[PDB]
């Protein structure tokens, strides 16, 4: 979506949460506005649990997909068809 | 017509998703190689690692093989995130990468293109191997997700997100290195530097000593801000044109066109904070923007076709991609990334403002009567072979004859239209008309007087028969001789069938004579004598 | 003088392999247009070198006569040239396949690319004489002698392609028709077996810059094969041009077509600029007048083009003139003009024969036409299709394999039995339009064919003799092909009348139904009122045969594009009764008028007079109606026959006026839908529309060989029009005749006025009887 709330914006916002973890440690050295988010993004450990988490989203999504599709069927289609089209398909 | 359209990869062994993976054209022929498979085939026993795995790209009408090559001499480690740059059309090396997060490599390793072997560069790395701190001989110090633009016989990298021992930060310097010994200089620009960043693209402009740096990221605060730095002067320029959202991450490719040099900045991820905290909420953009170098400005591109789906069918954004393009058939092509999951979608798109090599016409106004020559300029304009114009256009289809004066230059004279109504001017060639913006063309006095003969300019007119000869220039005009003597002149009058007149004059006394031709109530270029 | 075993064939073979003389021409010339030859690698050459000495010095039955039944008396090196020509396309095309091949592999590939060479340079030619279906399984035997690459079984060494990849002999795949609206049944096209594995050998010949020559019976469909691959062809790369022979295309008039399609590039050379391949289309390859000697003025010209490549300009005949990039593609037909042309030619061609039609390729091009057209009609009568099309054959087969009475003679020279026909049938059964045919069609169809099969066949018949024999034929085919024999009353009768314009009259909308004979009495009576009322007064009978010959002229006029040619011994009202046809449909006729002296060039403003009023838009289509005494010499006729033949006359304007007379069709293409500022397209749809627009009805007499003299000279009279034959009328007419005339005279009791008018009949019934005895 990207627009009012959904399962996979939640879990966005849920992940994120994670990364601003990040943010209130305010760098040990250099710098004392500095992040670590940068750092924490680029270990290949933490990419490969984010990406297991997504792929597992897709899953559902596509069995929800067929889940819905079942009902759908028969059911979409009417509410789409006119009380007018109704009468012309009868007389 | 340009629009986003995904491609089917179809061989013997097709590449699994990555993110650390970089593709760059040498000669012909595309390679790549890149990391961070989320399949743990490679290493296993806990953690993620690279994949040293080479692949070459071919495409022949919107279908890809590809096909990898075990066979080197010595083998490279495997990188994430590491600049590859090509050398010539055969040399193509690879610098910088990371292993284990902890560990960063600071070695280059070229690579022959006709042989396919790599190799370690003179006795510039020794000993290379996994290591937490390597800052010797090699001027520059380890970093992931730098950057690497070539030159004519040097290689500059700007890039950040490194350092030496266990410490991380972005890099505010370049560090040059002369590819025929592989010596490595460190150079101090005398202007002002622009804040350090690392995850951005850099290339050369225009073929210029000027190289721009557009995006980047730092654990400070991202940037947006184009750098460019010219090799002459040292100091680099400062443009200051800015991006409107602030981006991080992206990948950029440079485009030839004759009229004026094109970038395309496709994927990465965007967001505005206000210096520290937050920073967290990360969105991806699959809008690629465009820039003109001559313009110097960002102007973003829309799909003109949906193709039937009635909605914009695009490709998704991937923050870290690798993108190359072709020469031959005017695409840019982008192999995948790291979207938060990780992908295999090859997708290209053609562009539609990028053309085989004017732009403009002249002349664009012409009389309907008349035929004359006409020159149109822009590039990718093909010579004398193969080259075809479109003319009219106003309620009409007319094909005129062409011939390339240049690359940038196509003449060919203007069809006698019947209605002077609004006329469009196209090329035909490529798929069918590939064209840009049309050359808008625009369809009794006549201006046109052409007069030579003895009884003109100096001579004396006698009892003898002084003539001239007019043109016609014809359906009503007019043609008024007009021969002032001292006494009285004869004066005849023969229309040709050569399109043509024959006005002679016998003047009577000689005192210091002078002939006015009129062609509809205005002298001809010719006055006096 | 030079013998051919002594210089031989071997040189070429070595020369071509080491590429000695190739590498030459192309450093040591102008041709810089030469197609780069593939390079013949050290095994590649030597399995040529051992196989094309294996596979002709060694192989005896190959050059004997009787194995190998050549059409054209091919000359050993024009084999040999063919062979490699092909051998050049087909390593170009898999060489990099080749090269990535193992020695095993790669070795049988090459064998293979020879056999298949081989098997198109030898077989190709092989055809003609009267089973070109035996003289295949004769050399299919021979050819099957094939060494280490042996054939599939089932099926000729024809039927089969080596592809690289399953390394199998593979058979030709043929792409299922399509059904396209083309108005013209002309531009219809159903691939078969032999139309692809032609259009192979056509691309393998323009990929190189060899010249085809196709040869075979005057209606076998070669026209068609190549008129389908130039309309194919890319309007970058190739630029196609006719040139269709005429007996007086003399070598003045062949220059003139050439010049006319070559533009000037830099000094003395003329080809295409942007090097363009420029085919010269001949067809009638043959026709070019036989002078006493036996050498034909056009031909010659060319063998100075293809050799040297250089026409001397007629006007200066001094400046050299150097002609590059044109290829020639030939249509030779055996069996008509100079049956073969110069072998000192066909030497410089590859010849292909085109077989005479078969059992399976007439049922893959007419089954899918009416398949596809009956699809639409109904979904019950398609079964019928096949039906119809196993019977049009089966008739058809009876005709040509009882040669004593149906055979091509000097008195029965029109009687060409070919496609021409099968196509004429099987457009006539295409008119069915689906409110008027739709239900049971077991009856109705079965009519529609008897009928449309009768009125292209006994049209075509002298002999009463041959229109018995048909009869038979077609009362056999319909017991066996449809199977039925539907009642005791057979579909074919004698007042079987099918026509398009009875239903016109009435009110009806485009059907091609039957009427019975007193329908058709009425109907024609009262539009023969309509002509005599509005255009000048001919008055004729209408008895039963004269009402038949409207019925059937009127419907060779409605099949667009389909020329008629009415046969009858002068005052036969053939002229009379096409005025009346020509007015019964909305056309509007054009006679040109003769004087005694008359001009080619007064003729050739006449047709440019009627060529100005069919090229606008919204046109009645005008009829052309040229007579035997309008003939005056024969040079008249060759603007004609270029008129019925195809499209308009070549050279009939300047190329500025033809400039202005497609544009003013510019308006009519936006509105069809068809593609505008193509200039491809738009000039070839112009073409459609003039030959739709204009119909050619000549009528002759076939007396003293003047009609058979002209259909020797001109192809176009007998085998592009569709013949109807004038027979003298029969006793019943006669009658009814001579008492429309009795009328308004006197009679005592009038018993006598029917009583004269039988003994005015019988008088002349009588003299026949008579004058055959004399
Ligand atoms: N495959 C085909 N599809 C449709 N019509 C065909 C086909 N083959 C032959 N014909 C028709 O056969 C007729 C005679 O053949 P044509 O091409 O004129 O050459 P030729 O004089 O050599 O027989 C033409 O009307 C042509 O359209
Ligand atoms: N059925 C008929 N009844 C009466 N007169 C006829 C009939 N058929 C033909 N004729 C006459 O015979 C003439 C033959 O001359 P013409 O029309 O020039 O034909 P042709 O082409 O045979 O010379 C016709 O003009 C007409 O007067
Ligand atoms: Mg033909
Ligand atoms: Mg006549």
């Amino acid at each position: 979506s990207s627009n009012q709330l959904t399962v996979r914006n939640t879990i966005r916002n849920w992940i994120n949460d994670f990364f601003n973890i990040a943010g209130t440690i305010q760098r040990l050295d250099t710098t004392m506005p500095g992040d670590f988010l940068q750092e924490i993004r680029s270990f290949f450990e933490i990419k490969q649990c984010l990406a297991m988490i997504t792929q597992n989203l897709e899953w559902i999504e596509n069995e929800c997909n067929q889940f819905r599709a079942r009902f759908d069927t028969y059911s979409y289609l009417w509410t789409e068809d006119e009380q007018i089209s109704f009468n012309r398909f009868l007389d | 017509p340009l629009v986003w359209t995904q491609l089917k990869q179809t061989g013997t062994t097709q590449p699994t998703a990555r993110s650390g993976h970089t593709i760059i054209t040498v000669g012909k022929t595309h390679i790549m190689f890149g990391g961070l498979d989320n399949d743990k085939n490679n290493y296993k026993d806990g953690k993620i690692a690279p994949n040293n795995q080479v692949f070459t790209l071919k495409l022949t009408q919107n279908n890809c093989e590809w096909r990898q090559i075990a066979c080197q001499g010595d083998v490279p480690l495997p990188r994430c995130y590491h600049a590859s740059c090509a050398i010539s059309a055969d040399k193509m090396l690879v610098f910088g990468g990371s292993y284990t997060s902890n560990l960063r490599f600071n070695d280059t390793y070229i690579l022959k293109t006709t042989s396919y072997q790599w190799s370690k560069p003179a006795n510039q790395i020794s000993g290379g191997e996994p290591k937490n701190a390597e800052s010797k001989i090699g001027a520059p110090q380890p970093r992931y997700g730098h950057s690497a633009t070539f030159f004519e016989g040097k290689v500059y990298i700007f890039g950040g997100h490194g350092g030496i021992n266990y410490q991380r930060l972005a890099f505010n310097d370049l560090y040059v290195l002369e590819t025929e010994n592989f010596e490595w200089t460190r150079l101090e620009p005398k202007g002002n530097p622009p804040d350090p960043r690392g995850g951005h693209s850099a290339a050369m402009m225009a073929n210029k000593p000027q190289l721009m740096i557009f995006g980047g990221w730092s654990f400070t605060s991202q940037y947006s801000n184009i750098m460019i730095y010219d090799i002459e002067k040292d100091e680099w320029v400062d443009p200051e044109i800015a991006h409107e959202i602030p981006k991080w991450n992206l990948s950029g490719i440079m485009a030839p066109s004759i009229p004026s040099w094109k970038y395309f900045i496709f994927g990465g991820s965007v967001g505005s904070f206000e210096e520290g905290g937050n920073r967290t909420n990360s969105r991806f953009v699959d809008d690629s923007f465009v820039l003109d170098i001559d313009t110097l400005s960002w102007s973003s591109i829309n799909l003109e076709a949906d193709e039937t789906s009635k909605a914009v069918c695009k490709p998704r954004p991937r923050e870290s991609a690798s993108i190359f393009y072709d020469s031959g058939e005017s695409r840019a092509i982008v192999f995948g990334g790291w979207a938060n999951n990780w992908l295999n979608d090859l997708w290209a798109l053609n562009v539609s403002t990028i053309t085989g090599p004017i732009f403009s016409i002249k002349p664009a106004l012409g009389p309907l009567t008349g035929k004359t020559k006409v020159l149109i300029e822009g590039d990718g304009f093909k010579d004398t072979q193969n080259i075809s114009v479109k003319f009219s256009g106003g309620k009409l289809e007319k094909e005129v004859n062409g011939t390339f004066v240049n690359e940038k230059e196509i003449s060919c004279e203007t069809p006698t239209f019947d209605y002077p109504r609004s006329v469009e001017v196209t090329v035909c060639m490529n798929k069918g008309d590939y064209t840009i913006t049309k050359s808008a063309f625009t369809y009794t006095k006549a201006d046109k007087t052409i007069a030579y003969g003895p009884g003109l300019l100096t001579e004396n007119l006698i009892g003898v028969q002084t003539t001239i000869v007019i043109q016609a220039r014809n359906g009503s005009d007019e043609f008024v001789v007009t021969i002032r003597n001292p006494a009285k002149i004869k004066k005849e009058e023969e229309v040709k069938e050569g399109d043509k007149a024959n006005t002679k004059n016998t003047i009577k006394e000689d005192e210091e004579e002078e002939g006015e031709d009129e062609e509809e109530n205005k002298k001809k270029k010719e006055a006096e004598k | 003088f030079i013998n051919e075993t002594d210089i031989g064939w071997m040189p070429y073979m070595n020369s071509w392999l080491e590429r000695s003389q190739i590498n030459i021409l192309k450093q040591q010339k102008e041709m810089a247009n030469m197609p780069e030859y593939p390079v013949i690698d050290d095994v590649a050459k030597s399995v040529f070198y051992r196989c094309f000495q294996s596979y002709f010095e060694q192989n005896i039955d190959v050059h004997d006569k009787n194995r190998v039944r050549h059409i054209c008396p091919m000359v050993d090196i024009a084999m040999i040239q063919t062979i490699c020509t092909i051998l050049d396309a087909l390593l170009i095309q898999h060489l990099p396949k080749l090269k990535q091949m193992k020695e095993e592999d790669e070795k049988q590939a090459l064998e293979a690319f020879f056999i298949f060479a081989g098997l198109w340079a030898i077989g190709g030619p092989v055809g003609g004489g009267q089973d070109d279906s035996k003289d295949m399984k004769e050399f299919n035997t021979v050819w099957k002698g094939a060494a280490k690459v042996k054939f599939p079984e089932q099926g000729l060494c024809y039927d089969y392609y080596y592809d690289i990849n399953e390394n199998k002999w593979n058979t030709w795949k043929v792409e299922d028709y399509l059904p396209n609206d083309q108005p013209l049944f002309s531009k219809i096209y159903v691939a078969t077996i032999h139309t692809t594995r032609l259009r192979y050998m056509i691309d393998i010949h323009l990929q190189r810059r060899k010249p085809i020559l196709f040869i075979g019976s005057a209606g076998t469909g070669k026209t068609a094969v190549v008129r389908d691959y130039l309309n194919s062809t890319r309007p970058e790369q190739v630029s196609h041009k006719t040139i269709n022979f005429s007996s007086f295309t003399d070598s003045l008039a062949l220059q003139k077509n050439i010049e006319s399609m070559v533009e000037k590039k830099n000094g003395r050379n003329y080809g295409s600029a942007t090097n363009k391949v420029l085919i010269c289309f001949i067809d009638d390859f043959n026709m070019p007048y036989v002078d006493k000697y036996g050498t034909q003025s056009p031909i010659q010209l060319l063998r100075l083009i293809l050799d040297y490549g250089s026409i001397f300009n007629r006007e200066q005949l001094e400046e050299r003139k150097f002609l590059q990039d044109l290829l020639f593609f030939g249509c030779l037909n055996q069996k008509s003009g100079s049956f073969t042309v110069d072998l000192r030619l066909q030497r410089n061609f590859s010849v292909f024969s085109m077989y005479t039609p078969s059992s399976d390729v007439i049922k893959t091009i007419f089954g899918s036409i009416l398949n596809a057209h009956l699809s639409t009609i109904d979904d019950k009568a398609q079964k019928m299709a096949f039906k119809l099309v196993e019977a049009t054959y089966f008739t058809f087969d009876k005709i040509l394999k009882n040669t004593t009475a149906f055979a091509p003679s000097a008195k029965r020279f029109h009687y060409q039995f070919n496609f021409r026909e099968l196509a004429r049938v099987c457009e006539g059964i295409c008119r069915t339009t689906p409110g008027q045919y739709s239900g049971g069609d077991q009856g109705k169809l079965v009519r529609l064919w008897a009928h449309e099969m009768k009125r292209t066949f006994e049209d075509r018949f002298i002999a009463n003799e041959h229109v018995e024999f048909f009869r038979r034929y077609l009362t056999e085919a319909i017991s066996k092909c449809i199977g039925e024999f539907p009642e005791t009353e057979n579909p074919i009768a004698e007042p079987l009348i099918f026509t398009g314009f009875v239903a016109a009259h009435q009110g009806l909308d485009q059907q091609y139904t039957q009427c019975t004979i007193p329908v058709l009495k009425r109907v024609l009576d009262d539009k023969l009122e309509e002509y005599n009322e509005v255009k000048a007064q001919m008055n004729l009978v209408l008895f039963q045969q004269a009402m038949e010959h409207v019925s059937r002229i009127c419907r060779i006029l409605d099949m667009p594009g389909n020329n008629a040619l009415l046969v009858g011994v002068g005052g036969s009202g053939k002229q009379s009764l096409c005025r009346l046809s020509t007015f019964i449909n909305g056309f509007e006729i054009d006679q040109l008028v003769v004087t005694a002296s008359f001009t080619i060039n007064d003729l050739r403003n006449n047709l440019q007079e009627i060529y100005k009023k069919i090229a606008k838009p919204n046109s009645i289509a005008r009829v052309f109606m040229i007579t035997d005494s309008q003939i005056k010499e024969e040079q008249f006729l060759i603007p004609i026959n270029d008129m019925l033949n195809s499209g308009w006359i070549f050279d009939l304007f300047p190329k500025e006026d033809m400039d202005s007379l497609v544009s003013g069709v510019r308006n009519e293409a936006k509105g069809e839908g068809v593609d505008v500022n193509n200039l491809t397209a738009l000039t070839s749809y112009f073409l459609d529309k003039i030959r739709k627009n204009l119909k050619v009805v000549l009528c002759f007499s076939p007396v003293g060989d003047t009609m058979r003299i002209r259909s020797r000279k001109f192809p176009g009279i007998i085998n592009n029009t569709s013949i109807d034959w004038f027979h003298p009328w029969p006793h019943e007419a006669l009658i009814d005749v001579a008492f429309r005339f009795l009328e308004e005279i006197e009679f005592p009791t009038e018993e006598i006025r029917q009583s004269i008018s039988l003994n005015m009949a019988k008088v002349h019934s009588s003299i026949d009887t008579a004058n055959e005895k004399f």
